[PDB]
């Protein structure tokens, strides 16, 4: 079971592991839309109306 | 006469090879490997908590 050797290194040298907690974010960035668009969205009424 | 020349080539291997090894041959991975985890990497450990 040498996959997670590198696991081992992920405890003590754990950069990679706060690394992709945005990545996880990033696969939920388009439900990060909705939070766009409490933004961005509220321009598209800006030309709209 | 039994201890200086003990004293120098056999006990010799009874000290220098008794305080680093008689107990701890094994435990130089328990001593070194230690340290580089547990003492070296002792301040990366918080580079995860800080991150």
């Amino acid at each position: 079971y040498v996959r997670g050797l590198l696991d081992e290194w992920w405890e003590q040298p754990a950069s990679t592991v706060v690394d992709w907690v945005t990545v996880d974010g990033q696969s939920v960035a388009a439900w990060q839309n909705h939070v766009k668009q409490l933004l961005a969205f509220y321009d598209k009424e800006s030309l709209r109306t | 006469c039994t201890h200086i020349q003990n004293l120098q080539q056999l006990l010799f291997a009874s000290s220098t090879t008794a305080q680093p090894i008689l107990t701890p041959w094994p435990l130089m991975k328990e001593l070194d490997e230690m340290g580089k985890i547990n003492s070296k990497l002792s301040t990366a450990v918080e580079e995860v908590t800080l991150e």
